[PDB]
RNA sequence: AUGGAGAGG
């Protein structure tokens, strides 16, 4: 129906994006982010949602906007490293090594991206009530 | 650039100078200018000061360069290390590289050089020359398995009767 | 004026002033000569080198020039005296301590320096407008022909 | 498996640099560290 | 070079590394298993004979005991498997491969051997479960945390060569390194940071706490020192207290700033007789530092004292800081309203001062710098600008930050933290750049997709107002990201170079050696240096010292 | 009575809420520690599976099956397995009880504790017998079956400590506060601006007095009142769990002063 | 779960990664370093 | 006995960053060439601004500290305030001007005056009472 | 690990006796060093630890998605009205002796994952073992007993040091030695040593 | 898997509740919060327990042997 | 697998004592008392509780390591006191206040409702 | 040829590397029951006992120190000075 | 054994 198109870079070289759907529109909160105001017009396509820019492993970090950029790589490199449920039918094949976590749980925090990637149905880990604090030293 | 000087009443007191950089070098011909002081003038460059000034001038250039790379990152290293680098770089007559290309065509012994880069046309022409290895290289002994003549066993020990 | 040098001189002369317990109000048993032949002699026990030819001795005071200069300087008539009020005792402490902690100083034949120095210099560059750094390190090691930024500093 | 099964290789001026054309394409974040960086890619 | 210059050996461990505040510097958690497996060869003699007749009674898969017994013939006596594990007798001139024990010298090592104190003596201490246990002083010369890091032990196998451990590569030796003639170990981590929260000047403990701490130290004499405050309440200071940690004899002097005998802000740091006078210890001090407190007791007291300083140290602090606390939350990163709104106007006016310095290059007023381009001198101003601001708002908010802040804290005591990470969580993480220069143009004359072409402005080629607590925007985030990028791949690049420029380094200095004559010299017998260090004088017994002869006026001089 | 007070704020069949007054903070503290874990408690220590077609695993089972809550009201008269001079063990140490369960229905065929049946001989003891606080009256849900699915197999429960493993926990959380007003300063409070108002206020506050900014700090004080909820798992009732608590801290400090008298032999 | 997009070759399952390379037929001028005697080189990968 | 003892006025109260301790800048009320600056531990025995302590020094009242029983033994004080510390440097500002440093577990002091007894000595109990 | 590069291994393990605990009775289920956040950043662990603890209390599910306009206030304050201090600050108290702790700790929900690398896959240990063909040398891996390879690197720290003796124990007695039988005119392993 | 039988953090017994929280979840058409509540999860880490928890044993009794 | 077993907590092992008093070197009419398969439960209370005695000059515990549950308890009191009877009458004071508190609480919970 | 025992200008203190060879090698001895020329007065580790046997000078070795150029001076361990 | 893939500091 022509409302969304495919485009490469190639082509992405020729157009005017607009990040959000509400650059479209022509006293403030001082905790939210400072934003650049659109000093643009001749938008020709609209982003879907910012949140795409990133993969599949990269889209399980919570705020990963609030994070050095480093540390998202070493997250993103680790999160194929976790234990958990990697198949439903785990007990019927009979792979070299599986590991599988006697009770995973669904991570307190989400990401809206987690939805179409199954990992609120197949997590890798738990939610400790954890504690930053200086005890045993050890 | 602001400099430490002696002031004629003792104590040392900035007094800054004008100090002209430059992109691009050839110290040959620079210091002959006249204006400039032509005892003070330097260049990054210690393959020049080797060819215009000496070999010793050289020495000090290049531990120069070495300890400012060094401390640019902040970090210290004592003197004597840079300078035994330096040093060996230097004592062959010129600069002597930290390659395959530089100590590595020295007249030390033929395991020695052949554990490192280069091993077997090390070996190929040391077989074909004839030539006699001291054994008295670490990486020698460390070969032959034996107790190398390096700090415990840079000495021999026996008895003498004087019980 | 701040360099490194062999044996620390003010913690010999602050223990010097505690092992005795000193008091700033009472004449030093002293002499003269004491202090000045004392440090002259002292001058001649820092031995490094233990040659008998003139050239292992001129090898010797050249050795010793710079700790002979701090030497002199820390320990003057006028600054043993009067700095901090040294005894004859507790002189001759710093002197005998002074001598045994540099020979203790001394580096010990056999030392492998050249691995320790390499060692020593490739270490801290693992944790590291003209080029400097690695690629500057690189360039100075290889001696290179043509270094990126070739400088020329005229005074 | 689901970051396996959407991997780029690339054999071999600045490969490893995250390029600005690889916006919305390839994930900045998602790539192997110590040897392969930058050049093995995630979509 | 694979067979030769280095082959692999037997009686070798390796396994996953942890810390333990209760052990001390010059030793080794070595786990159970470990112990069982890795072996050592004991000669019968009349001293031991007793024990080794234990250890052969109890055989392997129980520690302590025995895994082979060697006899006079060369007969190898298999204890697990032996129909006489039962019945031996010891005869003398016999060898017994007995278990690794307590107190035994063995080689401590992590890859990459960087150095010399990436190899060094410890004695055992057997303990259970399947971690290689270490002092938290010992993990600087290692440069090793416990995220997964897996170290190795090599066990000797005679007297002479663990003699040559024991007497050389032994940890207290190797407490100050002749690389940057200072102590290469230190106080770090919550020691540091409780060290720095205990010294402060309103720390008061009481009675029963400061008995605890007290019999905490194992070098204790067992005597109450007079506590600093009589009436009403008995109680002592936290210098007090730590200064039973602090052998006799023990002179510390450094004036820092306005310390003045007095010390109002309560800096520097005086220590008389083993004994603190005045000021909060720290990094300076009880760090690794030049003239530190750690350099000091090593050169005087010895490396024995030293390590078991370590030990004190350790004890007390980390005993005080488990019943004291100390945490870490997002609020040790929040600055207040007004600071906030402070670091967004200095933000926005530096903005403003690029739209000005942009608007006057582009109506070709702009002056090039003598030696560089216009649009050098251009990019050169608006960078200097970004990165005055980034630094203006990140002073900012380090000075609306309070004393009780966490970071704050962590970042005085010198445990960790810095400046630059203060002013990115809370004010403003700045400009990214790659290769030097801002983030360039990947597509034409444009960053991204989203800017029009040629915008240089600062939040188009990689300008990040936001901070880390704020939240950065999809083009901060992708160019951070580009950054970051390019610092992994920097990094991979420098581990490889440096490799190859230190392998390179070691094997052109490698024969050298000093002789009997103070000569350096080499294989070849060619002196590099007719005195070693133009002094002959070994780097670790040296120490920085000011000629107060070369200073001063010649008036200040005469007199 | 004479030293130590306790006033009762709540009451009921799984928390107690009091208050503790005369008391050294070591002793409470010592006290929540002993309640925590030092109490003897009836829990499953040996599962023998027969047959299991299940979707769980073998040991999986049998972690959960040694986490339900057994009756352990006269556990005190039962004995330890490693004390009782039977082989393994017998009817006098613990108490064996099977689980027989198989899909029959084409709908799920829930497992629960109250499938559990009691097979040893419990001679008059109250012992054994699962908890089960549920409404419906099924317990602790054990697994689930499909329809061929069977899972036979037999526990049997020992008496053991909560310091040996959490599944002979006889309570679950000790609520724990002294000096809620700080009036003894233990706690420097962290804050931006304001100390009291971002702290929000604790429920004990109200039986204390609040501190006059007339007054300068009492440096002679001690920690004296204390406020503290037990809650129970339901194996030991709650006033059963702190008097245990209380038995037992004092057992083996009388154990420690027999100790001392047996030192005394030649 | 299974999303499948593999193949299972000796009951291994295998799975082909993406092999990047340049796009052909595409008209590409670089600028030559400065010891070359070439200055610039107009190449083209035909395919 | 006793070394010192004189009665000085509060001149100045100064909490730099501290909240248990403020260090006090007080002077003599009898001699016009003595002044005294001391750390005060302000939670136990609170100092106000323009208040007149009385101040005392002394060398008694080495072995352990044993528990208090002031109401038993010897306290030789019932002042208000009550320090022990020592002393580390004597400085001398002229010939009619010597000051003395205390350091009392860090509450530092510094104690200047003319005419004294004042040794380097562990010996420095520090009295304050009204 | 976190889910923000945050890993690390296991020290110790405390029961709930000697652990730290809230008034509330809760018990950390993990403890981290504080000094793993101000030298890394990872603000975000921090900020999905208050959403989380928001998020448990109030029985919702928190949206911790990059680009949103949910900010640490608006967090702070929903935990506030929860009864809690909004900056995820707990006071507690040591387990040890049930005193108050000074600082409070920063205490909440955390999710976490079990990685891959575990202690006992990892631990290796050989005294003596099977040697290779060709070198004679002990055999390469852990799957196959084999010994630690005494690198280049090692050898130079060796050398460093001085124990030359150690050097060639770790070079002969450790790994492979060989008695061989050279001539004393050609100098060649070509001697036929009929022994006995 | 399966609802695990006691709370992690502090013991408390959650195994039994779990078809109750359900119940109180589609029967009565609450949310997670108030069904949480009125099953005595007063802490928030056996509130975490359940509302965390995944039932996967659901789509494992689907398999046939 | 290399973890050592739990019943090592409180259960003594082969030839371990529960009590190991050792005479302090340190100072005069002084014990160091080794404490087996005890933990911070026992020791901070009669550490408390001997702080009571105004007699006692000394008294501290300490586990010098969280693997092995043992602690030690340095006790230290004036001349004709023997420490063991300033230790036995610690515990008695803490075994009549314990006695006296389940009598309180019994008493308080023969009060009550639901 | 050799060097005489007057005008020998090595260091007269024992080296490191000295005084751990000739520990180890007495701690070799030891360790193959050899006599003792110390009283023990309870020590049994070899390496102790040299180490004692060291402090009395009762340890019958001698030093051979080479030149770079081949010659080489004795020092007997009871002449050699150990300060360190 | 050869060769290859991925991962850990
Ligand atoms: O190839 C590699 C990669 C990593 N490493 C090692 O792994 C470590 C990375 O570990 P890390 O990044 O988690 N933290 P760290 O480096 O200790 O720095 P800082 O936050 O200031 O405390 C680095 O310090 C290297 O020593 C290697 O040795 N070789
Ligand atoms: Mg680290
Ligand atoms: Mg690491
Ligand atoms: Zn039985
Ligand atoms: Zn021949
Ligand atoms: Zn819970």
């Amino acid at each position: 129906e022509g409302l969304v198109e495919y485009i490469d870079a190639e082509e992405e070289e020729s157009i005017l994006i607009a990040m959000q759907p509400e650059d479209l529109e022509p006293d403030v909160d001082p905790a939210k982010r400072i934003r650049v105001s659109h000093h643009a017009t001749t938008f020709t396509h609209c982003e879907i949602h910012p949140s795409m820019i990133l993969g599949v492993a990269a889209s399980i970090i919570p705020f990963p906007d609030h994070n050095q950029s480093p540390r998202n790589t070493y997250q993103s490199a680790m999160g194929k490293q976790a234990m958990g449920v990697f198949l439903t039918n785990y007990n019927v094949r009979m792979d070299t090594m599986a590991n599988i976590l006697y009770y995973p749980q669904k991570p307190l925090g989400t990401t809206r991206a987690m939805e179409y990637l199954k990992f609120r149905e197949l997590p890798a880990g738990q939610n400790a009530i954890v504690a930053i604090a200086c005890y045993s030293g050890y | 650039y602001d400099r430490k000087v002696p002031s004629p009443t003792g104590e040392y007191v900035k007094e800054p100078e004008w100090v002209l950089e430059t992109d691009g070098v050839n110290l040959s011909e620079v210091m002959t200018v006249p204006g400039i002081d032509p005892t003070r003038i330097y260049t990054n460059s210690f393959i020049d000061i080797m060819e215009v000034l000496g070999i010793e001038a050289g020495r000090a250039a290049l531990y120069k360069e070495v300890y400012n790379v060094i401390a640019s990152d902040g970090s210290y290293v004592n003197y004597r290390h840079m300078a035994l680098l330096v040093d060996v770089m230097t004592t062959q007559g010129g600069l002597t590289s930290v390659t395959r290309h530089g100590f590595n065509r020295s007249n030390t012994g033929a395991l020695m050089r052949c554990s490192f880069e280069e091993t077997v046309e090390i070996l190929f022409e040391a077989g074909a020359s004839a030539e006699l290895d001291d054994c008295r290289g670490v990486s020698e002994n460390v070969i032959l398995g034996q107790m190398a003549p390096i700090g415990t066993g840079a000495f021999d020990v026996m008895i003498d009767e004087e019980s | 004026a701040n360099w490194p040098l062999p044996v620390n001189i003010r913690r010999i002369i602050q223990n010097a002033q505690q092992t005795f317990h000193i008091d700033h109000t009472k004449p030093s048993d002293l002499t003269i000569k004491d202090i000045v032949l004392g440090v002259k002699d002292l001058q001649e026990n820092l031995l490094v080198l233990r040659g008998k030819n003139e050239i292992i001795q001129n090898a010797q005071r050249d050795a010793v020039t710079l700790f002979c200069c701090l030497l002199r300087s820390r320990l003057a008539t006028r600054r043993v005296l009067q700095e901090y009020r040294l005894t004859k005792q507790a002189f001759d402490w710093v002197l005998s301590n002074i001598e045994a902690q540099f020979l203790r100083s001394v580096v010990h034949p056999g030392e492998m320096v050249g691995v320790l120095a390499a060692q020593s210099i490739g270490e801290p560059a693992t944790q590291m407008k003209v080029t400097s750094g690695v690629p500057r390190l690189k360039e100075i090691l290889n001696v290179a022909k043509n270094m990126k930024t070739p400088s020329l500093t005229v005074y | 498996t689901l970051s396996h099964l959407r991997r780029t290789n690339t054999p071999i001026a600045k490969p490893r640099q995250l390029h600005n054309t690889h916006w919305g394409l390839v994930c900045p974040a998602e790539t192997p560290e110590g040897q392969a960086c930058g050049l093995v890619k995630n979509l | 070079r694979g067979n030769l210059m280095g082959k692999r050996v037997d009686f070798s461990a390796r396994t996953v590394i942890s810390g333990d505040p209760n052990l001390e510097l010059d030793q080794v958690g070595v786990p159970k298993s470990i112990a069982k497996t890795l072996t050592y060869p004991e000669v019968v003699t009349p001293y031991n004979i007793d024990r080794l007749t234990q250890l052969v009674r109890n055989g392997p898969n129980e520690h302590p005991g025995a895994k082979y017994v060697i006899r006079d013939s060369g007969d190898r006596i298999d204890l697990r498997y032996s129909k006489r594990a039962g019945d031996i007798q010891l005869q003398y001139g016999w060898k017994v491969e007995r278990h690794i024990m307590d107190n035994d010298p063995v080689l401590f090592n992590r890859q990459p051997s960087l150095h010399k104190m990436s190899m060094m003596a410890h004695r055992v201490k057997v303990i259970p479960y399947s971690t290689f246990r270490l002092n938290l002083s010992v993990t600087s010369p290692y440069n090793a945390d416990f995220d997964g890091d897996e170290m190795n032990l090599h066990v000797p196998q005679s007297e002479e060569t663990r003699a040559e451990l024991s007497q050389l590569c032994a940890v207290p030796l190797q407490i100050v390194s002749p690389q940057s003639n200072k102590p290469c170990m230190g106080i770090v981590q919550d020691t540091l940071c409780g060290i720095r929260k205990l010294t402060l000047r309103d720390t008061f403990i009481e009675l029963d706490q400061v008995l605890n701490m007290l019999y905490w130290v194992p070098d204790w004499d067992g005597v109450i020192p007079t506590p600093a405050i009589i009436k009403p309440k008995p109680l002592w200071s936290g210098k007090q207290i730590l200064s039973v940690a602090i052998p006799n004899g023990i002179h510390l002097q450094r004036f820092d700033e306005g310390t003045t005998l007095l010390s109002p802000k309560d800096n520097g740091m005086l220590i008389i007789d083993g004994q603190i006078i005045f000021g909060v210890v720290e990094k300076k001090t009880v760090g690794s530092s030049n003239g530190g407190l750690i350099h000091v007791v090593t050169r005087e007291k010895g490396p024995q004292v030293c390590a078991k300083l370590f030990g004190n140290i350790q004890k007390v602090v980390n005993f005080w800081l488990l019943h004291n606390g100390f945490s870490t939350g997002i609020g040790d990163t929040i600055a207040d309203g007004p600071t906030m709104r402070e670091i967004t106007e200095t933000i926005a006016e530096a903005k403003k001062k690029v739209l000005d310095v942009t608007k006057e290059a582009q109506a070709n007023l702009l002056t090039a710098k003598h030696g560089m381009t216009l649009r050098e001198s251009f990019e050169d101003n608006v960078v200097r600008f970004l990165n005055e601001a980034r630094d203006k708002a990140g002073r900012l908010a380090e000075v609306n930050l309070k004393d009780l802040n966490n970071v704050k804290q962590m970042v005085m005591a010198g445990s960790k933290g810095s400046f630059i990470n203060i002013a990115q969580m809370s004010a403003c993480v700045g400009q990214q750049s790659v290769e030097g220069k801002r983030i360039a143009f990947g597509f034409v004359d444009r960053t991204l997709p989203h800017f029009s072409k040629d915008d240089y402005s600062p939040e188009s080629k990689g300008f990040v107002e936001n901070s880390y607590l704020r939240g950065l925007t999809p083009q901060e985030f992708f160019f951070h990201a580009m950054g970051g990028r390019e610092g992994l791949i920097d990094t991979a690049v420098k581990t490889a170079e440096t490799g190859y420029i230190q392998r390179r380094l070691v094997k052109a200095l490698e024969d050298i050696m000093v002789h009997y004559d103070n000569t350096t010299r080499n294989s070849l017998g060619n002196v590099i240096q007719f005195i070693y260090g133009e002094d002959g004088m070994d780097a670790a017994h040296i120490e920085k010292q000011s000629l107060d002869t070369i200073g001063g006026s010649d008036a200040a001089f005469e007199k | 009575e004479e030293g130590p007070q306790v006033k009762i704020r709540e009451a009921s069949k799984d928390n107690v809420d009091f208050i503790l007054s005369n008391v050294d903070l070591a002793m409470a503290n010592s006290l929540r520690r002993v309640m925590i874990a030092e109490i003897p408690t009836l829990a499953i220590d040996s599962v023998e599976v027969e047959t299991n077609t299940t979707v769980l695993a073998d040991e999986f089972i049998a972690h959960r099956l040694g986490l339900i809550p057994l009756q352990s009201m006269d556990i005190e008269q039962l004995e330890y397995s490693r004390d009782c001079f039977c082989e393994d063990h017998c009817d006098k140490c613990s108490v064996v009880l099977t689980l027989q369960a198989f899909g029959e229905s084409e709908s799920t065929t829930n497992v629960y504790s109250k499938d559990l049946v009691i097979v040893s001989n419990l001679m008059g003891r109250n012992i054994g017998h699962p908890i089960i606080q549920d409404k419906e009256g099924n317990g602790v849900l054990i697994c689930k079956l499909r329809k061929g699915q069977e899972l036979k197999l037999t526990c049997v429960a020992k008496k053991g400590i909560a310091k040996e493993h959490a599944k002979w926990g006889p309570a679950a959380a000790i609520e724990f506060e002294y000096d809620p007003w700080n009036k003894l300063k233990h706690t420097d409070y962290w804050y931006e601006q304001d100390s009291a108002k971002e702290w929000p206020q604790s429920k004990n506050c109200e039986y204390e007095d609040p501190p006059n900014e007339g007054d300068p700090f009492d440096y002679k004080a001690q920690a004296d009142t204390f406020y503290m909820n037990v809650e129970s798992v339901g194996s030991i009732p709650v006033d059963q769990v702190v008097v245990r608590g209380i038995d037992t801290l004092q057992k083996k400090v009388a154990s420690i002063l027999l100790a001392l008298t047996q030192m005394d032999q030649d | 779960f299974d999303m499948g997009g593999y193949f299972i070759i000796n009951g291994s399952e295998k799975v082909l990664i993406a092999q990047e390379r340049s796009a052909g037929n595409i008209v590409q001028v670089f600028k030559k370093a400065a010891p070359s005697p070439i200055s610039h080189v107009a190449e083209i990968r035909s395919a | 006995n006793t070394l010192f003892d004189d009665i000085f006025q509060v001149s100045e109260v100064d909490p730099g960053r501290y909240n248990k301790v403020c260090r006090i800048e007080a002077a003599s009320t009898t001699q016009d060439q003595c002044k005294l600056t001391l750390d005060i531990n302000v939670e136990l025995f609170p100092v106000a601004a323009q208040d007149s302590l009385t101040v005392t020094i002394a060398s008694s009242l080495t072995r352990s500290w044993r528990p208090p029983q002031a109401g038993d033994r010897s306290l030789a004080d019932d002042y208000d305030y009550v320090m022990y510390g020592t002393a580390y440097k004597f400085e001398e500002v002229s010939k009619d001007l010597i000051a003395v440093y205390y350091s009392f577990g860090g509450l530092l002091m510094r104690l200047e005056g003319n005419y004294l007894n004042n040794l380097k000595q562990e010996n420095a109990y520090l009295l304050i009472r009204r | 690990a976190s889910r923000h590069g945050q890993k690390g291994t296991i020290g110790i393990t405390y029961r709930r006796e000697d652990m730290p605990f809230t008034a509330e009775g809760i018990v950390p289920d993990l403890i981290i060093n504080p000094h793993a956040i101000p030298s890394r950043m990872t603000v975000a662990h921090l900020i999905e630890c208050l959403l989380s603890k928001v998020a448990a209390l109030s029985g919702n599910e928190g949206d911790a998605s990059p680009f949103t306009d949910i900010t640490v206030e608006g967090i702070s304050k929903l935990l506030r009205e929860h009864g809690y201090q909004s900056r995820g600050f707990e006071v507690m108290y040591n387990g040890h002796t049930g005193k108050k702790l000074m600082a409070q700790i920063f205490f909440g929900p955390t999710y976490y994952q079990r990685l891959r690398h575990m202690v006992d896959d990892k631990i290796h240990a050989r005294a003596r073992g099977p040697m290779q063909v060709l070198t004679r040398q002990p055999v390469e891996g852990r799957s196959r007993d084999g010994g630690l390879r005494f690198g280049e690197m090692e050898r130079d720290c060796m050398i460093a040091h001085g124990a030359a003796s150690f050097l060639k124990e770790r070079l002969m007695e450790a790994s492979d030695a060989f008695r061989v039988h050279i001539c004393g005119i050609c100098g060649l392993m070509t001697v036929i040593a009929k022994l006995n | 898997m399966i609802v695990p039988v006691r709370c992690f953090s502090c013991g408390k017994v959650v195994g039994d509740k779990w078809e109750s929280y359900l119940n109180l979840l589609q029967e009565d058409e609450l949310d997670e919060g108030t069904a949480l509540s009125r099953l005595g999860l007063k802490r928030y880490c056996c509130r975490r327990m359940i509302l965390t928890h995944v039932d996967l044993i659901e789509k494992f009794l689907r398999y046939n042997p | 697998m290399n973890a050592p077993d739990r019943f090592e907590l409180f259960l003594l092992g082969e030839g371990e004592s529960k009590l190991k008093i050792d005479p302090d070197t340190k100072a005069p009419n002084a014990v160091v008392i080794t404490f087996e398969k005890e933990d911070h439960t026992l020791g901070n209370l009669i550490r408390a509780e001997l702080l009571n005695d105004r007699k006692v000059l000394f008294a501290a515990y300490k586990v010098e390591h969280p693997f092995f549950a043992r602690f030690k308890l340095r006790i230290q009191t004036t001349e004709g006191y023997d420490p063991k009877d300033a230790l036995k009458n610690a515990c008695n004071s803490i075994i009549n206040k314990l006695g006296a508190l389940k009598t309180n609480f019994e008493t308080e919970w023969n009060l009550q409702t639901l | 040829k050799a060097i005489p025992k007057d005008q020998r200008a090595t260091t007269p203190y024992m080296t490191k590397y000295e005084r751990a060879r000739i520990l180890g090698t007495r701690a070799l001895q030891i360790s193959m029951n050899a006599p003792v020329f110390v009283d023990l007065e309870g020590e049994t580790d070899p390496l102790r006992i040299a180490m004692k046997e060291l402090a009395e000078k009762k340890i019958p070795l001698v030093i051979r120190r080479y030149l770079p150029d081949g010659s080489f001076e004795d020092w007997s361990v009871e002449e050699l000075i150990v300060d360190l």
